[PDB]
């Protein structure tokens, strides 16, 4: 059992922090130099662990006033081992990140501390960077707004604080550079992932995708948007509430074919019109305004589903963003084109060491074992949870639930206890803010749109008589501190208003209330026309909401609706489980291909002579060109060798240098050797006249341009294959094996095209 | 006479089926006969072996 | 051949080939182990030929076996086909369990395992009692109900052990598990059949003609089994720019024989049920007439057999493919056959395709099923052979599917690169 090992190491650190206490600064900052030279002579980080942890304990008490508890040392040892430290919400996970981050930044290779958003990254960077810069290391903070030089300074520091999006995008942009000295990241060494279950379980359902702008079309967006704006929500389309899929009906298809003058919408010449009609339908019906996006400064800005904040650079793929901009009446932008793609599983499994800490890991433990080979370690609390988690108050309608929520917030405001109401969308947050505006209750709102005042709102949210309505922004890592007298009122009642997509997320909201042994109440007010119940509730229990009556002043005191609420949430969790499993194995196929391509593109970049690489490319292209003619079947002179001579003179050997007589009646390998040594002397004349390093610049540009263009086309073709592959499961094959085999064939044809393009552009230039 | 029209449709349908060509037909028959012959010999040999061991142990 | 030397050069492929062969040796070892109280000498005296072993007899023109694996995985086969027939609008709990996803599928798999144990018990009781009646009451010593339930629970334990062995040889072995065990049962019966044909023996050229006809029927079976009618499918939810190829296009393949071998299950249940219900009534005139006309080695019974194979192939092709569920899935995921509206019109389009393909597949299945009668009659073979029945289809299908699984494991090593 490892937990007794963690307790033993924590007691070791306790004895020697007795030893480390009476040391001045410049004698405690000297311990970093001492550990660095002991780590360069012969020691490992595992031998230095107790002395480094005692130095961080003393330095933290000297800087921040906090002296880490022994459960924080247990979580630090569990993070140094590469495990997942599941300390509860409020327990002190930021100091327990600073223990193994200091221990593993002494070797000089760099530690990445990953968080969920940029508020938490900047907050932790400020406080724990005060600790680390006392000790003598360097803390960079990698933000979305920085330039490449500031990012390179942030990654060159000893400890880098960033969010998971910026790490993924920096990796993807480092494999699109032309010079090696444009890469910002160092080799990936250690990642401490704060809120692991958000990053590695929840947000790992999505890939990071870097796009680049393609040509602009606008007329079909306005045409399809003007068509869909007259379309009668039940006769001409069906909106499926379960999976938010909007489809035309046969009346709507008839009206579409009449409005555009076409005869069949489902031809292969009207696939662009059908795509524009479908994306205008999804933009109108399935994408509600203040729920899914916002309109800021004449632009559609996406509100993130997990973090609940605006994603400024990010745009919807496949023409949905342009359909939303046509719907809103804004300027329709250009299309896009996927340049690079990675998932968070495949990104963080490149990291040579991976740790993590969260409050809510234990239910996902086997997933952390199957993918990341990380073991969830549960840490004690050192002070018991006095937080009061009351059961949910289920109502019939949303108007009755919101009247109850406003009445609860009103009667907690009268005593002086601070309230934090937790919604999800921006529009329900504004609805409940106007529900408290009349009733005369002064509040703050923390939406995606109110992100500028966030650090101010959180500093006032725990005062006496402080109502804060907050979306997903608050309920993940936000540390609300209680004001004077608030701990006697049982401070910070969290009033949730909906169930989220897992028990982990609403446990995180309750964790905003708890906060290390302080009192707190967490009441959830659900409803029966909540979006979780409407979308994932089973159709049996969705029939007797007339049986419960139509009053909504008192909650439904049943036990069949509580089973329905829990089963709907378990249905969402199972759907997300299978969706992230599917994305995992199919991006394992693209992960193998991408790792081959990116490793060889990098060693094209830092190779100070490319003559052997380009000559092997020309020889492989030439062997395939020889074997494309000259087949094994028709040996005696049915070999069409003047066509091969024409191909060599059009691709390799400048228009006159080969005749039929040079390769007449030859074996394929001896004509290969004849053409190959003619190619070598032509290359040597090119390298003589062209220059020596100028020739390397020339063919580096050729090779990298070919690799980039064929790899973007391969990402597109691989996406199209993954569209049709379940239809391949209709023929009683395994469709994953069909995906792997067709992806291998597609990849090898892509590499043959890379070699053909490089051979042609080098030899014929 | 609907049935002769239907049989003309069946013959027309059989020309859109993607039948295996002669190279993969010969490769498939080689794999099938090799598997059947190998497992015939394999099962005869282990029946003889289990029979001798059964005669030893009883 | 080169490819079987390429398999044994990869360590993982060779590892699971060797594990599969060890599990087949385990299966054969257990097929030599007798049942508790079954008195093996009267069993070995019951046969009409000379098989190999003491638990193998040649009864009814079939190599019967009365070890602890006497049932094989046959209760698992009949439990799976019953559960699959119950999913289709008969039991509603199974319908919604199938509609749930990969976790309601686990509920259906759990029910199939418990139903397998129940059906294995009932089949072991019927089998032990019927074999004891065949021997004249002499097969089971101490014919009390405690001995029958001991025999039934040990045969059900043998079948559940074979299902565990199948789970092993599909987890850590070469391919599918139960299919490899079924293949092993058939081709382990092959050598004693060859020994009977040798012990029988114009005759040398007659057996050469028989072997050439067997290779011809194996080629015809590979030809029909590997043939797909590929319906083109167009998806209208991605832009598909920048010169789409058209070579690896998306399509929907329908087999020519989509049913498989299951029509012969239903046809032989229809052909064995009147003789058993007439056997409960004792010998009469109409009992002997029912026994005489429902025997498919004579042309009235063979005609009823062929007609039922064709009719159940049509039924089970439309159960297996289900063009209405196919049309709804195509409409929901946004695909369409080019030219055809994605609702009812694609359902009746692929219904017409399925009528024509099912005619060809049903005639092939009926011909394959009544081929051993013709080989026995017009080749003077012993009736032990059953040479070219539906076991031929099972053997060809398992051989080809395991070969494709192995080559798919092989190609993950050959990712070249342009540098090399
Ligand atoms: N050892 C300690 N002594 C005193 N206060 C601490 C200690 N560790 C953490 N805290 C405080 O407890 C709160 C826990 O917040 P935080 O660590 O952000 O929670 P989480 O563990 O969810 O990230 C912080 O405000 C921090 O100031
Ligand atoms: F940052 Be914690 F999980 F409250
Ligand atoms: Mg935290």
């Amino acid at each position: 059992r490892t937990l007794n090992r963690y307790e033993k190491i924590a007691n070791d650190i306790d004895a020697i922090r007795g030893d480390y206490e009476n040391l001045s600064d410049d004698a405690l900052k000297h311990k970093t130099i001492e550990f660095k030279e002991r780590l360069e002579k012969g020691a490992t980080t595992d031998d230095l662990l107790v002395e480094a942890f005692a130095v961080v304990r003393e330095a933290s008490r000297r800087v921040t006033g906090m002296f880490p508890f022994k459960v924080q040392l247990m979580g630090g040892v569990a993070l140094h081992d590469g495990n997942i430290a599941e300390m509860k919400t409020g327990e002190g996970k930021t100091l327990t990140s600073t223990l193994p981050v200091y221990l593993n930044a002494l070797t000089g290779k760099g530690v990445h501390v990953v968080t969920v958003n940029e508020y938490l990254a900047s907050r932790d960077a400020e406080q724990m960077g005060k600790i680390f810069e006392f000790l003598g290391l360097t803390v960079g903070l990698n933000l979305n707004s920085m330039s490449k030089d500031e990012k390179r300074e942030a990654y060159a520091a000893d400890i880098t604080y960033s969010t998971n999006n910026e790490l993924g995008f920096d990796y993807l942009r480092d494999n699109m550079v032309l010079y090696k000295e444009q890469m910002v990241q160092r080799p990936l060494h250690f990642a401490v992932i704060d809120e692991v279950d958000s990053i590695l379980i929840d947000e790992a359902r999505t890939p990071l995708i870097i796009s680049g702008q393609a040509a602009k079309s606008t007329k079909l967006y306005v045409q399809a948007n003007a068509f869909v704006r007259t379309l009668k929500a039940e006769k001409d389309y069906t909106y499926d509430i379960k999976t938010k899929a909007v489809q035309l009906t046969e009346e709507g298809m008839t009206k579409a074919e009449k409005a555009f003058g076409i005869d069949n919408l489902f031809d292969v010449k009207h696939v662009a019109l059908n795509h524009h009609i479908n994306q205008a339908l999804k933009a109108h019906v399935a994408m509600q305004k203040d729920v899914d996006y916002v309109v800021e400064d004449g632009q559609v800005v996406i509100v993130d589903s997990f973090t609940g904040r605006l994603m400024k650079g990010r745009r919807y793929s496949e023409g949905l963003h342009q359909a939303i901009e046509a719907k809103e009446g804004l300027e329709i932008q250009n299309e896009s084109m996927t340049l690079a793609t990675i998932t968070f599983q495949n990104y963080f499994r490149m990291y040579e060491k991976l740790a993590g800490m969260t409050g809510t890991a234990k239910t996902e433990e086997e997933e952390f074992r199957n993918i990341y080979n990380m073991q969830v370690v549960t840490i004690p609390t050192n002070r018991p949870v006095v937080r009061d988690d009351r059961p949910d108050l289920i109502y019939r309608t949303m108007e009755g639930k919101f009247k109850a929520v406003a009445e609860d917030v009103a009667q907690r405001y009268m005593t002086g206890q601070p309230v934090l109401v937790g919604t999800v969308a921006v529009e329900t947050s504004e609805l409940i803010s106007k529900l408290l505006k009349n009733k005369g209750i002064p509040h703050q709102v923390l939406n995606a749109k109110n992100h500028e005042r966030e650090a101010q709102i959180i500093e006032e949210a725990g005062q006496k008589g402080a109502v804060t309505i907050a979306t997903n922004m608050a309920g993940r890592g936000t540390d609300i501190k209680l004001g004077e007298g608030v701990k006697e009122l049982g401070g910070l009642a969290v009033v949730g208003t909906e169930r989220h997509e897992s028990r982990r997320i609403d446990n995180q909201l309750r964790g905003r209330s708890g906060r290390q042994g302080d009192p707190g109440i967490t009441q959830f007010y659900l409803s029966m026309e909540d979006e979780l119940m409407r979308r994932f509730g089973a159709e049996r229990t969705m029939a007797m909401l007339d049986r419960f009556g139509m009053d909504d002043s008192t909650p439904i005191q049943s036990k069949m609706v509580s089973r329905a609420v829990e089963s709907s949430q378990k249905r969402v969790e199972g759907n997300n489980f299978d969706s992230r499993k599917q994305l995992l194995q199919y991006d394992d196929v693209l992960r193998q291909q991408r790792e081959v391509i990116y490793k060889q593109r990098f060693e094209v970049i830092d190779s100070e002579n490319l003559r052997e690489i380009v000559e092997n490319m020309i020889k492989s292209s030439l062997e395939r060109a020889i074997a494309a003619y000259t087949p094994r079947e028709e040996l005696p002179e049915e070999w069409k060798l003047d066509g091969l001579v024409d191909l060599i003179n059009t691709t390799y050997l400048d228009e006159g240098a080969l005749e039929k007589s040079d390769i007449f009646g030859k074996e394929p390998d001896e004509m290969l050797e004849l053409i190959m040594d003619r190619i070598i002397t032509k290359y040597n004349e090119k390298e003589e006249q062209f220059g020596k390093e100028q020739m390397r610049e020339f063919e580096k540009v050729i090779v990298l341009r070919a690799v980039d263009s064929k790899w973007m086309d391969h990402i597109d073709a691989m996406d199209q294959l993954r569209q049709g592959i379940h239809l391949r499961a209709y023929a009683q094959t395994n469709p994953l094996r069909e995906y792997q085999m067709e992806g291998f064939a597609m990849f090898e044809h892509m590499i043959e095209s890379i070699e053909d393009e490089v051979a042609k552009f080098v030899m014929k230039a | 006479q609907r049935v002769t029209n239907f049989f003309k449709e069946v013959v027309r349908e059989l020309k859109k089926v993607s039948w295996p060509n002669r190279k993969e037909l010969v490769n498939y028959t080689a794999v099938v006969l090799a598997t059947v012959a190998f497992f015939t010999v394999f099962f005869a040999v282990i029946d003889l072996g289990i029979s001798q061991l059964i005669r030893l142990v009883f | 051949f080169r490819t079987i030397s390429n398999f044994m050069r990869v360590s993982d492929i060779r590892n699971k080939i060797i594990f599969t062969l060890l599990m087949l040796i385990v299966f054969r070892i257990g097929t030599f182990i007798p049942v508790p109280s079954v008195n093996t000498d009267v069993l070995k005296l019951q046969d009409q030929l000379n098989a190999f072993g003491v638990l193998n007899i040649f009864c009814g023109g079939a190599l019967q076996n009365f070890s602890i694996f006497a049932m094989g995985v046959m209760p698992y086969i009949t439990a799976s086909i019953i559960v699959q027939l119950l999913q289709m609008d008969v039991v509603p709990k199974f319908a919604e369990w199938s509609k749930q996803g990969e976790m309601g599928r686990r509920k259906l798999a759990q029910f199939t395992r418990y139903f397998t144990i129940v059906l294995g018990f009932i089949q072991a009781l019927g089998m032990s009692y019927g074999f004891n009646n065949l021997a004249g009451g002499m097969l089971i010593q101490n014919p009390g109900i405690g001995t029958y339930l001991l025999i039934a629970v040990v045969l059900t334990a043998g079948t559940a052990f074979l299902m565990w062995l199948g789970e092993q040889i599909t987890a850590k072995g070469v391919g599918n598990g139960i299919s490899i065990i079924i293949f092993a049962g058939i081709v382990s019966g092959i050598p004693t059949i060859l020994n009977q044909i040798y012990a029988q023996t114009l005759n040398i050229v007659r057996l050469l003609l028989v072997a050439l006809a067997v290779v011809a029927v194996i080629v015809g079976v590979i030809y029909i089994q590997q043939a797909f009618r590929k319906i083109p499918i167009q998806y209208a939810k991605r832009l598909e720019g920048r010169n789409p190829v058209g070579g690896h296009s998306t399509h929907l393949p329908l087999k020519v024989n989509p049913a498989g071998v299951i029509p012969v299950i239903f046809a032989v249940s229809f052909l064995i049920a009147p003789p058993t219900i007439a056997s409960f009534f004792g010998t009469n005139d109409v009992t002997l007439w029912i026994r005489r006309t429902f025997d498919y080695t004579h042309p009235v019974g063979m005609t009823i057999y062929v007609v039922l194979i064709i009719a159940f192939t049509y039924f089970y092709a439309f159960v297996q493919v289900n063009p209405e569920q196919m049309a709804d899935n195509l409409k929901k995921q946004g695909g369409y056959i080019p030219g055809i509206r994605p609702g009812k019109n694609t359902q009746e389009y692929v219904t017409r395709i399925l009528y024509r393909l099912t005619l060809v597949g049903s005639l092939f299945l009926a011909f394959i099923a009544v081929l051993p009668v013709f080989f026995v009659n017009f080749a003077n073979l012993p009736p032990s052979a059953q040479i070219g029945g539906t076991s031929l289809l099972i053997v060809v299908g398992v051989a080809l599917e395991t070969m494709k699984q192995l080559e798919s494991q092989l190609v993950k090593r050959h990712y070249r690169g342009f540098i090399k």
